[PDB]
């Protein structure tokens, strides 16, 4: 979501917005957005390092 | 109430 | 599974079959669980060793 606008952008708003289909990606699972989109289980797990 | 199952493993 | 049956025998076989509600269990998410039941996201990582 936009930062003090809370309007939803990025590849993830793409997806919100009906103009992107799949995001194959670098994309971390996160819970505000799976709120919006589905997820699929992930592919690859990782920490912060 | 939910039927919560498991299996008994430490 | 069992041969010529696919009746589960196990936790599964009880979660599939409307005897128990919710399995929250090292259950392995692997594919021919997920085609018939569903898993929610992990909450554990692990491998063989
Ligand atoms: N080492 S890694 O992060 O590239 C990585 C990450 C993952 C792998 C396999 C590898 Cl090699 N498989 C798992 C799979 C096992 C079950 C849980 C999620 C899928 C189905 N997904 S994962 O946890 O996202």
């Amino acid at each position: 979501r936009d930062a003090d606008t809370k309007i939803w952008n990025g590849m993830v708003g793409e997806l919100v917005y009906g103009k992107a289909d799949i995001a194959i990606a670098p994309l971390t699972i996160t819970l505000v957005r799976e709120e919006v989109i589905d997820f699929s289980k992930p592919f690859m797990s990782l920490g912060i390092s | 109430t939910v039927v919560v199952t498991t299996i008994l493993e430490s």
